[PDB]
């Protein structure tokens, strides 16, 4: 028996896919 | 609001929530709208229980969440326009199995 | 090396390894082979204490999880005169039928 | 799929059941 998803806390805020090159998203790396 | 989840194929997704970006990995063992919604719910649950991951059952699945160190995350910078997004330093792997 | 595990019923087992004692909990959902592969799973968890990941045995999928061992600072373990150090986390192995 | 148990690192040392009151095992607890 596992806990039901409905018995758990859920983040209810806005949630977006982070896709660089879209919606103003960008990602970098050290060099 | 999110791209459709890949029901059969394992995938990696970067998610922007609040001030953070999270790295998620989905692994798999008819009405696909419900399936996508419950997978989004599973992600939202993991985000709501960052420090107390435990397996849980949806209407159709058992989700086994795992957290691991996001290596070389200190060498990355994420931005939304001019906003700096804070990467959560752990990667979440969701092993999705069928609720028989 | 350990007494057989109770295949159908959930159980809690305290195990002595090296200088330490670990708290394990087994939850489910020829028993000699089953006991042997469960011992192997325990040994794998002990070999990957910091990088827990699910793994498949011949007959099961084992989902290991770590949780804080509460109220363990108030415990002292000894083997004869030797002081055994309790590992401060409890390991719960969710065992599921591989098919 | 899942990783095979046979591909994992394994602790191969001695492993015993910790049963207080047997084999010299003992356990204590704080009290007021």
């Amino acid at each position: 028996g596992y806990i039901s998803i409905d018995a758990m806390k859920k983040f209810l805020g806005e949630l977006h896919d982070f896709i660089p090159g879209t919606s103003g998203y960008l990602a970098y790396h050290v060099q | 609001s999110l791209k459709p989840f890949t029901y059969p194929f394992p995938e990696t997704r970067f998610l922007h929530a609040g001030p953070n970006v999270y790295k998620f990995k989905i692994r798999y063992g008819e009405n696909k709208e419900v399936i996508t919604q419950e997978l989004e719910d599973s992600v939202r649950v993991v985000l709501g229980n960052l420090d107390n991951l435990q397996p849980f059952a949806t209407e159709h699945f058992i989700v086994f969440p795992y957290k691991s160190k996001w290596e070389r995350v200190s060498h990355l910078k994420f931005k939304h326009g001019e906003i700096i997004l804070i990467p959560y330093p752990f990667v979440f792997t969701l092993y999705v199995e069928m609720k028989w």
